[PDB]
RNA sequence: UAAGGUGAUAUGAACCGUUAUAACCGGCGAUUUCCGAAUGGGGAAACCCAGUGUGUUUCGACACACUAUCAUUAACUGAAUCCAUAGGUUAAUGAGGCGAACCGGGGGAACUGAAACAUCUAAGUACCCCGAGGAAAAGAAAUCAACCGAGAUUCCCCCAG
RNA sequence: GGGCGUUAAGUUGCAGGGUAUAGACCCGAAACCCGGUGAUCUAGCCAUGGGCAGGUUGAAGGUUGGGUAACACUAACUGGAGGACCGAACCGACUAAUGUUGAAAAAUUAGCGGAUGACUUGUGGCUGGGGGUGAAAGGCCAAUCAAACCGGGAGAUAGCU
RNA sequence: GUUUAUUAAAAACACAGCACUGUGCAAACACGAAAGUGGACGUAUACGGUGUGACGCCUGCCCGGUGCCGGAAGGUUAAUU
RNA sequence: UGAGCCUUGAUGGAAGUGUGGACGCCAGUCUGCAUGGCUUUAAUGUUUGAUGUUCUAACGUUGACCCGUAAUCCGGGUUGCGGACAGUGUCUGGUGGGUAGUUUGACUGGGGCGGUCU
């Protein structure tokens, strides 16, 4: 009943809770691999110096990472058809990679990590939306389109 | 028989009734295991009550530092 | 230490000795086949079969010598997975088995008695298992006392059947 | 007033009478409990090998000739059944005599049942005692079985001889 | 048809048939510390367990008692607080 | 949707015309809103018990594959399916002959059956 996320998830607590948290559920997922915790004093006072000693970043890390929306938008149609077929269905798979990958087919790369489509995605050929999802405080927007052959 | 961080017990005892009975009890405490590890990642132990709690108040590490030393 | 002496059931043969390396006694050694913890592998115990090194070599061989398994450390190698571990090899130490009783400890009866029998007794005895010593074991108050005080543990006689 | 007391010498040895706790005058059960040894007999089963002169009868099915419009029907030949026959080896034991301090701790003699099968046999293996195995009799588990043998608790207990 | 080899051959055991129940296959179940094996080189018209009773003709009435199967509304009711 | 504290209300910015919920011994008052010149008890904050909603994040995996490894165990890894469920620990209400705790006299013409014990 006492621990310290500082990376809040969906959690009742943000930057760390230092009062009464939950039991035997970070015992085995948040604590591993996760956002680790332990509120014993040996921990907990090393946290202090991270926000005791507190910004730059709102002005310029914000900007090194904003102009996502506005350097990925009047991009040429995305031309990677995904095997149309089975008498108007399809063959190729529609998932993480062809709407991330949509971008190297002249040079440029991105990460798999920022897609933002809650549910996965109708093997169509239309003008698949692909919303590009890079930070919280930044947001973007992309397009995926099939072709016969 | 296990319960390795505490001792164990399989000590055996009569079993009363109502007055008497010259019958004998034993085998108790239980087991589980995989246990993850801060480090690297778990063996699975099989400790059992009184042993599973103890291995919070305390470590994991301290837990196991005797399995191994010792 | 010494005039004898070559163990015994039987001499006998062939001998060794009398001064001081003949016996004989005591100490330290040398040797010490095969089996047996048995340890190179196996095996109906005293047998069978190999690897890798050796010397003399009329230079095939004879025998010899090492090679069990665990644990500690050392270095070197080293998976799934960068790492790192797991694992592997080598080497030096060490253990292993016997052992009468006493001793610490883990497990632990029943006949028997109770003039029956379940509580209870026998007895923590018998026994079985592990361990260590020459003895083992125990051994400086969060002890006791009773308003006085004693002063670690241990063993003996009382308190008391 | 009445009960119990009040000018009873006790105490410590020694020897003896008795009592108490102890075995407990001696010999003896049928049994219970603990730990080991036994499937070289026997009962099952597993693996791998062997045996069946021994001899007879000879069903169903089929081939072919005949024959029917087609079959039935039939004749031979093949075929090979059966709680089938007699039948040696082999396996087993229904009857009688003998034996009964035997040739023999279950047999001998004359007959008797099965004898290609739920058959029979060699070698080795697996089941352990309250347990095994059992076409079932409480049968068999080494001349032992309503709970094996060996050692222990053990000098069990014995109001009995 | 089978049975107490060695005092019981039966009305007892078995039987075909019937019913209940379990088992979706690495089946249930059994032997086995395990590996593995049987069930079965089968697979629900199959396999197991329980009770009733070769082949033929059959197997009647009773569910009060006990057992088992279903229900589970209501009564009684453990630890627990 | 209950209940604890208790937070704001009804008992114990200056007139008139009106709308709503309140209850009756009933003939009535209570009480927000335009124009006009402490307890009995209700709502919000809550704390906590209930059902029911949805989420992932518990850990599960007697699925597959890769090593350790010429293993059916185990461990690590990848992958899949399940997923804050399952399951476990503490506490707590059920149920609970499944199990347990609660000896069987004497007298006697042996004993037992019978009979009798004041
Ligand atoms: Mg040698
Ligand atoms: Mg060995
Ligand atoms: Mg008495
Ligand atoms: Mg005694
Ligand atoms: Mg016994
Ligand atoms: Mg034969
Ligand atoms: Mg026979
Ligand atoms: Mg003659
Ligand atoms: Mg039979
Ligand atoms: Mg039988
Ligand atoms: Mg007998």
């Amino acid at each position: 009943m006492q621990v310290i996320l500082l990376d809040k998830v969906a959690n009742l607590g943000s930057l760390g809770d230092q009062v009464n948290v939950k039991a035997g559920y970070a015992r085995n997922f948040l604590v591993p691999q996760g956002k680790a915790v332990p509120a014993t004093k040996k921990n907990i006072e090393f946290f202090e110096a991270r926000r005791a000693e507190l910004e730059a970043k709102l002005a310029e890390v914000l900007a090194a990472a904003n102009a996502r929306a506005e350097k990925i938008n009047a991009l040429e149609t995305v031309t990677i058809a995904s095997k149309a077929g089975d008498e108007g269905k399809l063959f190729g798979s529609i998932g993480t990679r062809d709407i991330a990958d949509a971008v190297t087919a002249a040079g440029v790369e991105v990460a798999k990590s920022e897609v933002r489509l809650p549910n996965g995605v109708l093997r169509t050929t239309g003008e698949h939306e692909v919303s590009f999802q890079v930070h919280s405080e930044v947001f973007a927007k992309v397009i995926v389109n099939v072709v016969a052959e | 028989m296990k319960k390795d961080i505490h001792p164990k017990y399989e000590e055996i005892t009569a079993s009363c009734s109502c007055g008497n009975v010259m019958k004998i009890r034993s085998t108790v405490g239980h087991d589980l295991n995989l246990d993850v590890c801060s480090k690297c990642h778990p063996f699975f132990t099989g400790k059992q009550r009184d042993v599973a709690t103890g291995g919070r108040v305390d470590r994991f590490n301290k837990r196991f530092n005797i399995p191994g030393s010792k």
